[PDB]
């Protein structure tokens, strides 16, 4: 566990997470997934405006201390 | 009868039934599933996931065809910006040179609906295009702005506002859609042919076979 972000959402609901630079982050995913208790697929992950792989990585994506990670939910129109 | 019987089948799979979650296709850090794919059925709408893809295969068929130099925003881009200004944006294209770019897609989702915005730096100008006839009046406004600010933040340097200007196309000159399910394919659509300089010339009539060969474009990332 190296470095420490901040996942924030639309309705600015924050969730911190302590990540190994060194492991994928679809587990972060996962996690904030249950521990917020939304289906993985209508979730989307981004960092900077790049979406955010599964197999992507916080050294990959160059996450400094304290980084936010945002997340958007699915859209539609008619 | 334009589309293979074998490719029927394909685009067919596709849609048919299987775990939603399948992963179909995957390019541009998108992995569609078979439940995205499912947004492409008949009077289904469209979502983000399909969409930011589809702008996406624009730019590569652009590049590969020597169309003009294509840049494309995400479908998250234009919401985000309104609600956070500049700042919420800023590192969003920091790996590039917007102004360097010849035209610039931003699909546009507003509550309920796909629409479309597109920056042509060429001819200093801003189009915003509706299948329901909307107005981008203040719409334009927001992106010329975000223009101004990456231009005076990324280059040092105020754009000549003089020079610029927006037009909304309105319902009689551009084709509209017939049903309220359309919106998104109108929205790629548009794009498809503004990205080429070609004269739209299709019709609400068209949409349901561009839906089938969507997908099959989408499996074989591959504009037909």
């Amino acid at each position: 566990e190296y470095i420490k972000l901040k996942v924030i959402g639309q309705d600015s609901s924050e969730i911190h997470f302590k990540v190994k630079m060194t492991t994928h982050l679809k587990k972060l995913k996962e996690s904030y997934c249950q521990r917020q208790g939304v289906p993985m697929n209508s979730l989307r992950f981004l960092f900077e405006g790049q979406r955010i792989a599964d197999n992507h990585t916080p050294k990959e994506l160059g996450m400094e201390e304290e980084d936010v990670i945002e997340v958007y939910q699915e859209q539609t129109g008619g | 009868l334009e589309l293979t019987e074998d490719m029927e089948k394909e685009i067919s799979n596709a849609l048919g039934h299987g775990p939603q979650d399948e992963i179909l296709s995957s390019a541009f850090k998108l992995r569609i599933t078979r439940g995205d794919i499912q947004t492409l059925k008949n009077y289904h709408w469209l979502n983000d996931e399909v969409i930011n893809f589809y702008m996406n295969l624009l730019v590569e068929r652009n590049k590969k065809q020597g169309y003009p130099a294509l840049h494309v925003f995400s479908t998250f881009f234009y919401p985000k910006l309104k609600s956070g200004g500049y700042q919420a944006v800023k590192r969003w294209t920091k790996g590039v040179n917007l102004f360097e770019q010849e035209i610039i897609l931003v699909p546009i989702h507003r509550k309920v609906h796909w629409s479309l915005v597109v920056i042509d730096l060429r001819k200093k100008c801003l189009k915003y295009l509706d299948s329901m006839g909307q107005k981008g009046h203040r719409i334009c406004e927001i992106l010329l702005q975000y223009l101004q600010d990456e231009s005076k933040t990324k280059r040092n340097s105020d754009l000549n506002l003089l020079e610029w200007t927006h037009h909304s196309m309105k319902p009689h000159e551009i084709p509209q859609q017939l049903n309220g399910s359309d919106c998104g394919m109108f929205t790629c659509k548009y794009a498809d042919y503004i990205s080429r300089d070609k004269p739209i010339t299709f019709t609400q009539h068209q949409m349901p076979l561009f839906r089938k060969k969507m997908v099959w474009e989408i499996l074989h990332q591959q504009l037909l």
